[PDB]
């Protein structure tokens, strides 16, 4: 194949228009990997240096044979290993090398970057056989001083991913890492040079812990990775405390004395700044501290004879930096709806996670701050004093936090009437931070009104305002009824109200209407008896809402229009499942409106992002009508097998539930529907996509219809006792966890599929008759599994098995089986101890008298 | 005005499945794995005129991987996605952006945790930190309940045309 020919697929492979040229394009390289790799190595390594090929199929040369060298998946990485070694001619592997170095000084960056990545890639399969022992010659050498611009860049970046997924290298590291430290060092070096090296550092922190584990080596390096903290440039700066973090969190332990003498004078200083991108990147070195701080206190707490200790830099630190911290809070952006993360909001997650690393030592200078800005001049100062306070709600303890709440709630519930959007916007998660961590701090008689009612103005504000209100009137209701005298009763007519008036806006600008659904579903969540009347207001409203947006179906508008429309449809599917999941009490009398309204929702096209919560719904509203669902059975048929045909999602097991419930609420009067229900569970099981989780449930379905529908099962008994003889003699997986946990619920539901049978077939012994055998096979492994035995309801079933077939059987057809020893003893064993229940040991003695009476025939 | 966006992320986290909904409105069920990369132009017609992104869905299982990070090249933008309800589509975030930004230098990238409307999260906001750490924009999504489902498009077109005030409705 000529080197022309292959670069145009590569060109073709992503700059093709035509969708049907690219997927053949990339076929033909990847049949050409499979059939010839040694050439297909050869011929990416000439496009890669190839001047006449576009820059994209350059790059892609280096990176798809790079893909074919070196693999996430670790056998892949082997196989691709080995290839090389083996496929590639020592002439092709010289070529290709040699086309790699060339293409890695290139004056064109990116080509440089993609030939790095091949290097490296080479260099993971040869480096650990002591082969390319050129290599780290040729690295160092090209990070001399002397050395082009780009030469040095692309090294470093090479040596950078080279250590990174390294597995020489290590009797090179010193070389390796002078190389790296010294291209970080000297201001006078290319800004991308200097950025090459701080990253290529960066890369290889993990590799070099060696290095990093020596005073002399460790010294040096982070010198220079702090002298690049104070460039002017930029960037350079963002990369230098790059590294900081990652050696902060690396290499924690050997920080003090860096700390002491160094960093932690600059870090302060540079925290002041005027620029916030410079600002910005110092708070992440002191929340990247407060972090590995945090993670040691679990770490002492689950291992206390740990080595590792805290230096508690952040606690050292609080005089210094937490006042900065709630300084640069009021560095917000004008515009109150930006959104776009800034150095303020990077301020607020560093002083959560001080307060959550400090605790009580953060309140003194947050509460200063607080008083003293709550009720400033500028709206700044008043929103910085509400994030502020609510950033310390977590860490501090209880008393503290109740204390200070107590003390400041009027100031804070008195700011939902600024005039600064931005304000109310975080006053109004201030009340939820202080409602989700501490809500039994609000007094039900002077402190949950005002409460309240702050929430109910935000409700009626700026949309942005109102989100917020209903995500904390969400974290009331959450704290506040796990206690028993629950006083948010009180207040849930004048919530629900509110919400619903929220849930009635016109768009769902900032969310403020899918907020107030999600709340509108925690209120019913968490409703009781006593607020029933507001239960009910609550499904009135969305079954009318929930009719109201099927009038117009999606294909009538743009496909924007359409895609709101069916978010607000799913935000009252929502609410209207939890009503079904509480209180059927209030849509059980309009049964036909929900039933109506569902059926009409799965009818119309486009349906299939809801049908899964529709049929959830209809589920659960089943559970309650119970033998009240018949009238709806046959329209809801097909929706019912196509769900259960959907072996691969989680709804075909609430269908095989659906069918456990209505099975048994209804009993002989299912066998009008048992036919076409069993055509499709006796095939489910055997289907290449099903679940896991699915056969047991099937397994377990098969036992109520059976003894629901009794004589009418015996066509599919067969059918059903060869997947449940298959199904008990299965091992395990593997040996884990979970493979013989999921060995006993598959087993546990064959013994399910049994009892259900035997239950069902009591009239009728003839049709039972040939399986006694099998099924006494399974009471064998039950008896001698101690995962089965030894549950008390599974020997009470398997021993009341014996028994029940016994009844059937008084002709003598059977006892054959009632005169063997391991009967006699499992029998026995169950009659005897504590382990077993009383109802157990009764059954025990049902068994044993109608095993005597089998030898007495 | 266009734009190539790179769409990445472990696989099963919807990538497909938001991408399929942002183009016909159609919510797929089923999860099928996407082979290297179906490639699909989305306009959004914003008070700026129209912007087009010519989206890249590439595949999240390695065995499906085509070009891999071949397909990166000339990206412009990107939206790593991870699933809420699983710890370990979040744990391989880092992975992403690093196979990213060594073959697209310089790019504004969304980081959306999808699936939130799924009950049980299993990575809350709490444990959400790698936006801060890296300066990129963060949001939950969900491509069933559609929530924030033009928000990361939003953004990236702002970023992209240099225009705070783009609007799209
Ligand atoms: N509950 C819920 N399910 C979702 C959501 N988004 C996607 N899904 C489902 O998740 C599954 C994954 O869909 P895909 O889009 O094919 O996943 P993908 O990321 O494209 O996978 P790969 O192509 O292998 O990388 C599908 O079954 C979707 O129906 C969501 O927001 N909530
Ligand atoms: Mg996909």
């Amino acid at each position: 194949m000529s080197t022309a020919e292959f670069a145009q697929l590569l060109e073709n492979s992503i700059l093709s228009p035509d969708q049907n040229i690219r997927l053949t394009s990339e076929t033909q390289l990847k049949k050409l990997s499979n059939d010839n790799f040694l050439q297909f190595a050869g011929l990416s390594s000439q496009v890669l240096i190839d001047e006449n090929t576009k820059l994209e199929g350059r790059i892609l040369a280096a990176l798809t044979l790079k893909n074919e060298l070196v693999s996430k998946d670790s056998v892949k990485t082997q196989q691709f290993a080995q290839r090389w070694i083996t496929q590639v001619s020592p002439e092709a592997k010289n070529q290709i090398k040699t086309n790699a170095l060339t293409a890695l000084v290139s004056i064109e960056p990116r080509i440089a970057n993609a030939a790095a990545q091949l290097i490296a890639a080479i260099a993971d399969i040869e480096l650990p056989h002591g082969a390319w022992p050129e290599l780290m010659k040729i690295m160092v050498d090209n990070t001399g001083a002397e050395q082009p611009e780009n030469v040095k860049r692309a090294s470093l970046l090479a040596l950078g991913y080279m250590c990174e997924s390294a597995d020489a290298l290590v009797s090179s590291s010193n070389n390796i890492l002078i190389a790296i430290v010294q291209g970080a060092q000297s201001t006078e070096t290319s800004k991308a040079v200097r950025l090459a090296a701080l990253n290529a550092l960066a890369d290889s922190l993990i590799f070099i812990k060696n290095n990093m584990e020596r005073e002399g080596e460790r010294n040096y390096l982070m010198q220079v990775v702090c002298e690049a903290t104070q460039a002017e440039d930029i960037e350079v700066q963002a990369a230098a405390f790059g590294c900081l973090c990652k050696i902060m969190s690396k290499y924690y332990t050997f920080m003090k004395p860096y700390m002491e003498q160094a960093l932690y004078a600059l870090t302060i200083a540079t925290m002041k700044s005027p620029n916030d991108k410079v600002a910005s990147m110092t708070v992440e070195f002191w929340s990247t501290i407060c972090e590995e701080e945090i993670d040691i206190a679990y770490e002492l707490a689950q291992f206390p004879q740990s080595p590792l200790q805290s230096y508690n830099f952040a606690l050292s630190s609080i005089k210094d930096v937490v006042p900065n911290l709630l300084n640069l809070l009021t560095r917000q952006n004008e515009d109150p709806e930006d959104d776009d993360w800034n150095v303020s909001m990077s301020a607020g997650a560093c002083l959560q996670l001080f307060a959550q690393n400090c605790g009580n030592h953060i309140l003194e200078p947050v509460l200063e701050f607080v008083e003293q800005n709550i009720t400033a001049d500028n709206w700044r100062n008043r929103e910085a004093a509400v994030m502020a306070f609510g950033s310390i709600m977590d860490g501090p303890d209880k008393v503290q936090r109740t204390y200070y709440v107590h003390q400041a709630l009027p100031s804070i519930l008195n700011l939902m009437n600024d005039q600064s959007l931005q304000v109310k916007e975080t006053t109004a998660w201030c009340i939820g931070r202080i409602a989700d961590s501490v809500a039994e701090s609000i007094d039900p008689q002077q402190h949950l009104p005002g409460v309240v009612q702050a929430c109910l103005i935000g409700l009626q504000d700026h949309p942005k305002v109102a989100t917020n209100c209903s995500w904390t009137i969400i974290n009331l209701v959450e704290q506040l009824a796990e206690a028993t005298p629950s006083p948010i009763y009180n207040f849930y007519p004048a919530l629900v109200d509110g919400l619903i008036g929220a849930a009635n806006r016109i768009d769902n600008e900032f969310n403020a209407r899918a907020s107030a659904f999600s709340a509108l579903t925690t209120m019913v969540e968490y409703a009781t008896d006593t607020v029933a009347e507001t239960s009910a207001s609550i499904s009135t409203f969305v079954m009318d809402k929930l009719g109201q947006t099927m009038s117009v179906d999606e294909n009538q508008l743009t496909l924007e229009d359409a895609q709101s429309l069916q978010e607000l449809q799913s935000n009252i599917l929502t609410v209207l499942a939890a009503v079904i999941r509480k209180s059927p009490s209030s849509v059980e009398p309009v049964a036909d409106m929900l039933m109506g309204l569902f059926f009409r929702l799965l009818e119309k096209k486009d349906s299939a992002f809801i049908e899964d919560d529709v049929f959830y719904a209809i589920s659960a509203l089943a559970a309650s009508l119970g033998k009240g669902f018949e009238k709806y059975l046959e329209t809801f048929s097909p929706y019912l097998l196509k769900a259960l045909n959907q072996v691969d999602s989680p709804v075909s097991i609430t269908a095989v539930g659906f069918i456990a419930d209505i099975s048994n609420s209804l009993e002989e009067d299912f066998r009008r529907y048992s036919d076409a229900m069993m055509n499709v569970l006796a095939q489910m099981i055997s289907n290449p996509n099903a679940r896991r989780e699915l056969k047991p449930a099937v397994l377990s379905v098969f036992g109520d219809i059976a003894s629901n529908i009794g004589a009418d099962f015996i066509p599919y008994l067969n059918d059903i006792m060869a997947l449940c003889v298959a199904a008990q003699n299965t091992k395990p997986e593997n040996g884990t966890l979970e493979a013989l946990d999921y060995q006993i619920k598959v087993l546990e539901a064959v013994l399910d599929a049994y009892v259900g049978i035997v239950a069902g077939l009591h009239d009728k012994p003839e049709a039972l008759f040939p399986y006694v055998g099998t099924i006494f096979q399974f009471i064998a492994q039950v008896a001698e599994d101690p995962q089965l035995y030894s549950e008390d309801a599974t020997s009470r079933a398997a021993v009341g098995l014996i028994g029940d077939i016994a009844a059937m059987f008084p002709d003598g057809s059977i006892k054959q089986f009632y005169g063997q020893d391991w009967v006699i003893d499992y029998i026995k064993r169950t009659r005897s101890g504590q382990l077993f229940s009383q109802a157990t040991k009764d059954t025990a003695r049902w068994a044993r008298e109608q095993q005597k009476r089998q030898l007495s025939l | 005005v266009q734009f190539k966006l790179v769409l990445v992320g472990d696989g099963g986290t919807g990538k497909t499945t938001f991408v399929k909904r942002h183009l016909t409105g159609e919510f797929e069920k089923k999860y099928v794995p996407t082979l290297g990369v179906e490639v699909h132009p989305l306009v959004f017609h914003t008070n700026r005129g129209p912007i087009k992104f010519n989206v890249w869905d590439t595949a999240g299982q390695e065995k499906f991987g085509g070009l891999r990070d071949g397909y990166y090249i000339q990206a412009q933008c990107a939206i790593i996605m991870f699933d809420v309800t699983s710890r370990v589509t979040y744990k391989n975030v880092p992975n992403w952006h690093r196979d990213l930004v060594r073959v697209c230098e310089n790019i504004p990238i969304v980081l959306c945790g999808n699936k939130v409307d799924i009950k049980d999260r299993k990575v809350k906001a709490k444990s959400i930190v790698f936006h801060r750490k890296k300066n990129l924009q963060y949001y939950d999504i969900s491509a069933k309940s559609n929530y924030n489902f033009e928000k990361p498009f939003l953004w990236l077109a702002r970023k992209l045309i240099g225009d705070p005030n783009l609007e799209f409705v």
